[PDB]
RNA sequence: CCCAAAAGAAGUCUUUCUUUUGGGUUUAACCAGGAU
């Protein structure tokens, strides 16, 4: 998220068009964007088109125009002279394609090759007029979109939601590198800056969970400190742990400590889960998802979140504000946790309704106890306090003495309402976490750990995921192309040292030059047995599953594989909310809004037309009179309800009297005749 | 690749890219 | 041929609509009867008043409105429109 | 045409922690169901023992860093969740792990009291470089199935106590197959081959016996109608 | 004038109504929503709003 | 409306709106559009006081 | 008629009711103690909570609430977790998917507010869309696929019926569906195999009933022989008892027809129970249908290359003609567009021919579950032409299918047109609300006030104009102009007696009888001619589309019409003559059209002079004025 | 260990022979563990008897119709198939049904030898017209489950004998469901609901008891390995 | 309407009744970022 936020181009701001005043001619993708602004990555809301991401290879020239590299061809010979061109020069010349048949001597195989003319036309020009060629494929895709495997099989519409749902993952407690990546993880991780990189070559002296000592080659020594459980701007942990031992030797630029979402220097936003593609009992109906319970017991998906609470003892004109322990008119039990100063001891579970700070300010005893309490809906241990004091000559805000600040942390497991989602854009909300015994399990007893619907794949045109699934399995089980008597034809161009892989072998398929379909068929045709001489996935890639709930085998084979799915930051615990009676506004007596204060839902404008259309009148009257702003109606209905009486009649709404006063303020003699 | 201690991640790529990716925060 | 309606769906709505002109009349009918029954329950220990009922056997905790509807089905009440 | 045989069960030992039980001859169609019933009972309702809570020297909460260990304290908790304990007492017991000095710290160092016995010495707990000391106290307890963290406040406890999730499941992996014989003369039967694999806490025979007892209890409930 | 004022062109509607001294008879569905009174449609109309329920005489005798 | 009278304009509006909706395969019963068209044709303009 | 509620929300919405019941049961001496109990969640509050919410309706709503069915009253039941559980058969009414949607819960309090949440807004009492009368609680997606798999007759399957061979009697004859199920459980019979059974709990079809029983009916208990698949017997066992035997493959249209007929001829409760049972069967069977997607199931046409080369030759010839000056730029572009359109159609046809009939993709597409054939062509055969930012077709065109993987340039020119789709979606969903608001505000005072105006005016309906050679071809769009009306006059044909009397609902039987009699035009009542001073009458408005009976005397028809003419506003695309949402806006607004067309004023012949830069027309009046 | 809540078994009689047993709270995994097993045990483990094959005079080659009888061969076959008969002799016994003259044959017209009995004597089988005669021989033996028609083992042994399907089990149809039943801080328990339908030879109660016995025997065979093993217990009745 | 503190009385080993004081809007407007 940070790396993509630094490379952003926004067309809205001081001196630029506005979100509500942009036509449909500025949000499109002009044919001059090729290689200068990714056409896939873009927000989905009303900003679509006004915000974009700079491509991988682009640079900004001194005047501020965006330039891209091109490899120049002289006399049909593809040299290596890289020339940076802006839009105009690219317009003037003719440019070929990156993935063209080079004959190993910088010469095209056939005279005709796709090119881009002046105005973005695509045509066939003989291989004698070509003036430039793309340095490589992928040149049009930004950093986020370059990390989607099999991108060229997915429609743009779903690749967009795939590139906008990698910036919303959540650093899990333990991270794991994906089985099938795209070779772009390493560079993104190292550049994003969340990992620690040895500044100079040397040998490790001592390693510990807090710091690492490197003894450079020439006397000097350096100590790298580590961020342990530090809050980020959006409430996720920021751990860092070493990956080197006390005797290893490091080199300049080497990765020496993981980050929030890194695993040995590679981006790791999620986990590899065993996935089947059958519809199951309707629980995964309409994009829903089903998880096994193994993803709860073993903390496969378990996030850590940290909340910050602040309070300032203002000097005030009256003076004497102090953070004291003794809370006026308080019980002994509720004051038990607080330390001598009046700050909760670090290591106590402050569930909703406890004290964190004891603050009393003059009434203008004559004081008000604004003792900061855990707001509604929080819990978890207290992992860190920080108190700044005026007496310690700190840089405090003018007119205060103390700024005690507390942190509370909690581990959230996966549960109903979360928003798991793959990479290609197969978002869903966990529907039912079944126990580990009734899950479709393969012939050898391994239970599948997730289930996806078939009806969602073909219609949305994101077939890519299925391909990934297949490849995932080939990565997990490990294969061995049998070159006993000549290499098979489908593996002729397969690179060396890829004819065979050990189990749990990681592979990479670049975005636009990857694994062809024939290669996938060949790999699936040969795969090692698991423990005994059994193969669980036949050539088509589909296995035979036993139904755990009833016992009988499913009549037809099903697709199974390994897919890399994440956990999005739209958890349920931050969304659920209810209100019986709580705070009310001041100018108008309606209830407030938002989960923080207490909040009550809004019965909007076009939710009073449905009630009118139904013909229900009493419900509408009570939803607008004795539930929102009739001052006596509220207390009377509360009393009637607790005492079992029949609910009373409504009066008139306060906002109407506010309207009458506002009209009268304009010199309009409004009067309520009879 | 070129990072001294990166994990060995094999690739299916057929082409070769003459130019390394520039500094992503440059 | 209703199988065995359970809960808020019992009795069937069609047989109730048989008793009145339109669902709108049935709404107010049932609401007024429920209010009368609730007043009787709150006043049962106090002095007697005209309001009577329930005309059917009360359940364990059957909420007032439900009972009212059950009565409309048995044809034990009559109404007049405005 | 009533078959004149009563089902019989035999065992084959593939290794210490795996076995294959063969049950035959069953009625046609009654192999998959029986296998699935035994599998369901095996994987959810076998009692075992596990660690419930731990206390480490210099850690009030569980998001800190003990001085001298390469890993954090959360990592030590995750690594201590793979232990395979087998207790015999029905009340909480206590275990102590003590180390001081350079080197590794494995489960094997754990000193169990009479009764409980760590069954896989050597897994990995944590590494100590030069100046670290690990003096940790564990609480083994019996149970069944799964039990989320026993909240510290709800169950009276101190401030240095770290609740840990418990998994009292000895059975690791179960499967089955059926060898149906559909002859032309309609004298049919199945033959259930059920494969069990436990995590070295209890031999598979005992897991099968416990499942048998539970199912006998329930279907005996079913029987006593008249 | 209340409904028109709440629909669009609030300033113009208010000013011309003020000039003409229009008196708004309260009938419709938007103004009765504004002033918190039963809409004159659906269950709110007079025919169904003044129903009179009363136990039958046979049941009264049986008690 | 000025040429063929009210009935013609009513049928014309209903047919045009229904054509627009049908072209996209959406079914709307005509009485709704007739209600709206009734609401449009309510007033009259004075030519001689 | 049930919805899940997470008990932590239920404990909060029903707080006062819980406190009262706690006090009554002597679990707390006064109100404050009960409040403390509820705040601290003692183990007993739950026991009373479940007793409080019993038969207490709760309103569920989603935003935006486009049409009337956006707010529905359910009965709450406690569930574990933190997510509201919703019934799958209402997702269409709310237009709610499960990709992270959020829904709001309101609670009615007074006695009236509860009554209006059990008789007007209960979920099971709104099965028919108010706009057009089609059902909305119909099975969809997985359910349709499951049922389509269930009621299919695959030739030459296991246990198929086999006529007598002369050495053994007939095989595949079963004496009751119980025996068929018992055999199916043993693997000797397949749920989709044709057999002959002896039914005694299903009513036989019309023809079989007439030619076998006659008399009055089958009188449940009498037995008849049926040749069908066990699956179809299972399905017909879900429909009500009196419904005839439906022996057909249940394509989505057929299920829609069946549900519509049930709603027409039965009360609403039976329809609700039937849709519930259909849901259960559909979900149970969709799991066994074996509908999975794997790249071995996305077959490619066998001869794509030959076709592509053949049309590439034509493109080459057109380009060479352009280079020699035989035609300008636009002519070349048009010719190439035509050639490539033909190539796309040919590849699509070959792809349609190649696939078997049981492939998962074509099983999903053909069964009406979801999708159309265009997406399958895009997935397997060839994408075809793509659009420029302006809107003109790129003459390249794309030539690779998403299974084979596009190249770089093709992907770019695809995103070109892909983005404008999202842009227009956003802007049109923004616009539609304005139109809905104006329509609601114009037609908010049309309320049914009287029962019958007793007028005689009315409109005339086309009603299946006569054929040239002589035949009554039914007007295709009759379901939206002649059903659910009330005749204003009587229908008389060829001096015959009145076929339909004045004031009749004019349903399917009436229209069928009218066509059989041989009359093409009828005069029906309409709100356009209603004679009540304020609001429309009841007979003039006619049948209420949602209820199925004559509208009531308090309904607010105006708002229903406003919402129905504005809910299908997202579907209607925004595509110099306007032809999308702008056309509707400039129609209702009564603006002068963008490109006006001067219509004639008086009959006669017309003289046209084709002047320079503009035409000139003159109307010759027959009158001569 | 202890289960902490005993299950219960209650029955709701619907017809003379049809029941609906409910098994209330089970631990939240055993809703299906004993549902499917109990269903299968009911369907395919209760001994019974049925007609294995028949021979009808005058029908040797053509199996379309029987002279002197109204109904065709298949109708007679599938009328005799659903004949409830109870037997004790393990060997296949033979019965003869013969009637002359016009009228209506009934299941009570058969003369059973010792041991074999018929539980629905008043069953229509065939009709005779114009001095017609019917004479059919049945062979009855006791089996288990549902055994499809068995083709001839020795064709030369008999030519008129034609095999038929055998419905040995006395239980005809069974189905089961599960729900959720508790408000005690855990709304996730299971409630099993069976639906047993049986012939007029064994009331559903006895069928359920017999199924219970068989399952107890099998899982006791399972338990026999280690008698003193720790497992869940429900306690006393 | 509701909560907190102090005193008196009754019983229970901790709830009810009476009197005094204190009290209740985490409001609000902007800009920004997200969801369907
Ligand atoms: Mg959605
Ligand atoms: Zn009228």
């Amino acid at each position: 998220s940070g790396l993509t936020h630094k490379r952003r181009l926004s067309a809205l701001g001081p001196g630029g068009l506005s979100r509500e005043r942009a036509g449909l001619e500025v949000r499109d993708v002009h044919p001059s964007h090729y290689g200068r602004m990714c056409p896939i990555e873009t927000p989905e809301g009303p900003n679509i088109g006004l915000i974009g991401s700079l491509s991988v290879y682009a640079r900004v020239n001194p005047f501020g125009f965006i330039e891209t590299p091109y490899r120049k061809v002289v006399d049909g010979v593809v040299s290596d002279e890289i020339v940076y061109l802006t839009a105009d020069e690219e317009d003037r010349h003719v440019v070929a394609q990156a993935n063209s048949p080079i004959d190993a001597d910088g010469r095209f195989v056939e005279p005709r090759v796709l090119v881009r003319r002046k105005a973005g036309e695509v045509e066939y020009v003989p291989s004698s007029e070509v003036d430039y060629m793309d340095v490589s494929p992928r040149q049009m895709v930004s950093v986020a979109t370059a990390m989607i495997p099999f991108l060229e099989h997915d429609d743009a519409n779903r690749a967009l939601m795939g590139a906008n749902m990698q910036r919303q993952a959540v650093p899990l407690v333990r991270s794991e590198a994906p089985l099938v990546g795209t070779g772009m993880e390493l560079r993104a991780a190292i550049d994003a800056g969340d990992v620690v990189v040895a500044e100079e070559s040397g040998v490790i002296e001592e390693v510990s969970a807090d710091y690492i000592t490197v003894m450079h080659d020439n006397g000097t020594r350096r100590t790298y400190r580590m961020r342990k459980f530090a809050r980020s701007n959006h409430g996720t942990c920021a751990n860092q742990c070493p990956i080197v031992d006390a005797g290893d030797r490091v080199e300049a630029g080497q990765v020496i400590a993981d980050g929030p979402c890194t695993d040995d220097g590679e981006m790791a936003l999620g986990k590899n889960l065993l996935v089947a593609i059958m519809p199951w009992e309707g629980h995964n109906y309409e994009d829903a998802i089903i998880l096994s319970n193994r993803l709860v017991e073993e903390d496969v998906l378990t996030s850590i979140h940290i909340e910050e609470h602040e309070i300032d003892a203002r000097d005030t004109k009256l003076g004497a504000e102090e953070i004291t322990r003794d809370i006026p008119n308080i019980s002994d039990e509720v004051l038990a946790d607080l330390d001598e100063r009046g700050i909760v001891r670090i290591g106590a579970e402050v569930r909703d309704g406890d004290i964190l700070v004891g603050k009393v300010t003059p009434k203008g005893r004559e004081v008000r106890d604004t003792s900061l309490k855990v707001p509604h809906g929080e819990s978890g241990k207290v992992i860190g306090i920080r108190v700044f004091s005026r007496e310690d000559e700190d840089e405090l805000p003018a007119g205060v003495n103390e700024l005690v600040r507390v942190y509370v942390a909690q581990k959230r497991k996966i549960s109903d309402g979360d928003k798991l989602a793959g990479r290609h854009g197969n978002k869903g909300v966990i529907g039912k976490i079944l126990p580990v015994e009734d899950m479709p399990f393969l012939a050898d007893g391994t239970p599948v750990d997730i289930i996806l619907n078939t009806h969602g794949v073909p219609r949305r045109m994101n077939i890519g995921q299925i391909l990934e699934t297949h490849l995932g399995w080939c990565a997990h089980s490990g294969w061995k192309v049998d070159a006993a008597k000549g290499v098979p034809d489908w593996a002729a161009r397969l690179p060396d040292e890829l004819l065979e892989a050990q189990p749990n072998a990681i592979v990479s398929t670049p975005v636009f030059d990857g694994a062809q379909e024939a290669e996938l068929q060949g790999l699936l045709s040969c795969t090692l047995p698991n423990r005994d001489g059994d193969v669980l996935v036949d050539a088509d890639g589909k296995a035979m599953l036993f139904d755990g709930r009833s016992g009988e085998p499913f009549p037809y084979p099903v697709t199974v594989g390994y897919m890399y799915i994440m956990k999005l930051h739209h958890l349920v615990d931050d969304k659920i909310h209810a209100r019986s009676t709580g705070p009310y506004s001041m100018i108008t007596q309606q209830p407030l809004g938002g989960k923080a204060q207490f909040g009550g839902q809004r019965f909007g404008e076009m939710e009073c037309w449905a009630m009118q259309a139904y013909g229900a009148a009493y419900t509408l009257q009570e939803l607008l009179t004795i539930k929102s702003d009739d001052t006596v109606g509220r207390v009377k209905v509360y009393e009637a309800i607790v005492k079992g009486e029949n609910i009373p009649e409504p009066g008139i709404p306060e906002s109407f009297k506010v309207l009458l006063k506002e009209l009268q303020s304009l010199c309009l003699n409004v009067e309520v005749l009879s | 690749n070129s990072v001294p201690g990166a994990p060995n991640r094999v690739s299916f790529a057929k082409l070769r890219e003459p130019l390394e990716v520039p500094g992503l925060l440059d | 041929g209703y199988d065995t309606p359970l809960g808020i769906t019992n009795p069937p709505i069609d047989e109730l609509l048989d008793r009145v002109s339109s669902k709108y009349a049935l709404v107010i009918y049932a609401a007024k009867r429920a209010r009368q029954i609730n007043d009787y329950y709150n006043q049962l220990g106090e002095g007697i008043l005209e309001y009577v009922g329930p005309l059917v056997e009360p359940g364990l905790q059957e909420k007032p409105l439900s009972i009212a509807l059950r009565e409309i089905h048995a044809d034990l009440l009559e109404h007049t429109e405005g | 045409m009533l078959i004149s045989q009563r089902p019989t069960l035999s065992e084959d030992v593939l290794t210490d922690n795996r076995s294959q039980f063969v049950i035959e001859p069953l009625e046609p169609g009654f192999g998959y169901t029986l296998g699935n019933s035994l599998r369901r009972t095996l994987l959810s309702s076998i009692p075992g023992a596990a660690v419930t809570s731990i206390r480490i020297d210099g850690v009030l909460h569980e998001f800190t860093t003990v001085p001298g260990v390469k890993e954090d304290v959360t990592e030590i908790i995750l690594n201590l969740k793979s232990l395979v304990v087998s207790s015999e007492e029905d009340e909480p017991v206590t275990m102590y792990l003590r180390k001081q000095g350079p080197g590794e710290v494995t489960a094997g160092d754990i000193v169990p009291p009479a009764g409980v016995t760590v069954h896989n010495p050597g897994m990995h707990i944590a590494t100590l470089n030069d100046k670290g000391k690990l003096e940790v106290e564990l609480v083994v307890e019996r149970g069944r199935g799964y039990v989320p963290a026993v909240q510290n406040r709800a169950s009276g406890a101190e401030i240095g106590r770290i609740p840990v999730d418990s998994i009292y499941s000895p059975v690791l992996k179960v499967t089955y197959k059926v060898d149906a014989t559909r002859v032309e003369q309609r004298t049919d039967f199945d033959k259930l081959i059920l494969d069990v694999e436990t995590k070295n806490s209890i031999s598979p025979r005992d897991a099968l016996a416990s499942a048998g007892k539970t199912l006998v209890e329930l279907f005996g409930l079913a029987r006593e109608l008249n | 004038w209340l409904s028109a004022a709440s629909f669009q062109e609030t300033t113009r509607v208010l000013t011309d109504a003020a000039i003409n001294c229009r008196s708004d008879k309260l009938n419709g569905l938007k103004e009765n929503v504004i002033i918190g009174k039963l809409i004159p449609a659906g269950t709110g109309i007079n025919r169904y709003r003044n129903i009179a329920v009363q136990p039958t005489e046979e049941a009264r005798a049986a008690a | 409306l000025r040429v063929q009278g009210p009935r013609e304009v009513q049928i014309h509006l209903v047919r045009e709106v229904q054509e627009v909706y049908r072209a996209q395969g959406v079914s709307i019963h005509d009485k709704h559009i007739e209600v709206i068209v009734r609401q449009m044709l309510r007033r009259v303009t004075i030519i001689d006081s | 008629h049930q919805c899940g509620l997470p008990k932590l929300m239920a404990l909060e919405l029903f707080k006062p009711f819980v406190m009262k019941r706690l006090v009554d049961l002597n679990h707390a001496q006064n109100i404050k103690s009960a409040k403390r109990m509820v705040e601290r969640q003692r183990p007993q509050v739950w026991d009373v909570l479940e007793e409080v919410i019993a038969e207490h309706p709760v309103l569920l709503n989603r935003a935006p609430t486009l049409h009337r069915l956006g707010i529905q009253a359910f009965e709450p039941m406690l569930v574990e977790g933190k997510a509201i559980q919703l019934h799958p058969l209402v997702c269409e009414a709310f237009n709610a998917d499960f990709d992270g949607d959020q829904m709001a819960v309101h609670l009615p309090l007074s006695a009236e507010a509860q009554a209006e949440a059990r008789i007007l807004m209960l979920s099971s009492n709104n099965i028919l869309s108010p706009a057009s009368g089609r059902p909305l609680a119909m099975p969809r997606l997985d359910m349709v696929t499951g049922l389509y798999y269930l009621t299919t007759e695959v030739p030459g399957d296991t246990g198929e019926y086999q006529p007598a061979s002369g050495d053994h009697p007939e095989t595949g004859v079963y004496s009751s569906p119980a025996e068929a199920i018992m055999a199916a459980d043993r693997g000797v019979l397949s749920v989709r195999a044709k057999i002959k059974v002896r039914l005694t709990q299903l009513r036989p079809p019309v023809e079989i009933e007439a030619e076998l029983f006659g008399h009055s009916g089958w009188q449940p208990g009498d037995a008849w022989m049926a040749e069908t698949t066990l699956g179809r017997v299972m399905f017909n066992e879900l429909l009500p008892l009196g419904y005839p035997f439906v022996n057909k493959q249940m394509h989505k249209k057929v299920q829609a027809a069946i549900i519509n007929d049930l709603a027409e001829r039965y009360p609403m409760i039976v329809v609700a129970q039937t849709v519930d049972k259909l849901k259960d069967a559909g979900f149970y069977w969709a799991t066994r249908s074996g509908v999975t997607v794997s790249m071995a199931d996305v077959l490619v046409p066998p001869r794509k290359k030959e076709i592509l080369d053949h049309y590439e030759e034509r493109a080459d010839k057109v380009e060479k003609q352009f280079q020699r000056g035989a035609l300008n730029h636009d002519e070349r572009n048009e010719a190439l567009v035509e050639i490539w359109k033909e190539a796309t159609d040919e590849v699509g046809q070959a792809l349609r021919e190649h696939y078997p009939d049981d492939n998962p993709i074509i099983t999903i597409v053909d069964s009406g579950a979801t999708g159309n054939f265009t997406q399958t062509r895009t997935l397997a055969g060839m994408k075809g032409l793509v659009t420029n930012p302006k809107g003109e077709f790129i003459p390249r065109p794309v030539k690779s299918s998403f299974r084979e993987g596009l190249t770089v340039l093709e992907y770019f020119i695809n995103t070109h047109g892909a983005r404008k789709g999202l842009a227009d979606t956003a802007l049109r969903t923004a616009d539609s609300g304005y139109l809905t608001r104006r329509l609601v505000d114009v037609s908010q005072d049309v309320i049914v006030r009287e029962h019958d105006c007793q007028t005689e005016r009315g409109i005339v309906v086309e009603l299946a104009e006569r054929a040239p050679d002589g035949t009554l071809i039914r007007d295709p769009y009759i379901e939206t102009s002649a059903y659910a009306r009330t005749l204003g006059t009587d229908a008389v044909d060829e001096a015959g007696n009145v076929i339909v009397e004045r004031g009749q609902d004019l349903g399917d039987p009436e229209i069928d009888a009218l066509l059989a009699a041989g009359i093409t035009q009828v005069k029906v009542r309409s709100v356009l001619t209603c004679a009540t001073s304020t609001g429309v009458c009841a007979t003039c408005y006619g049948r209420s589309m949602a209820t199925g009976k004559l509208v009531d005397i308090g309904e607010a028809v105006g708002i229903v019409a406003a919402q129905s003419i504005g809910e299908p506003g997202t579907q209607l695309t925004m595509r110099d003559i306007t032809g999308g949402l702008p056309r509707v806006q400039e129609l209702f607004e009564a603006r002068v059209p963008r490109g006006k067309a001067p219509i004639a004023d008086v009959t006669g012949r017309v003289r046209l002079e084709d002047g320079e830069r503009f035409y000139k027309i003159t109307i010759v009046p027959d009158d001569g004025g």
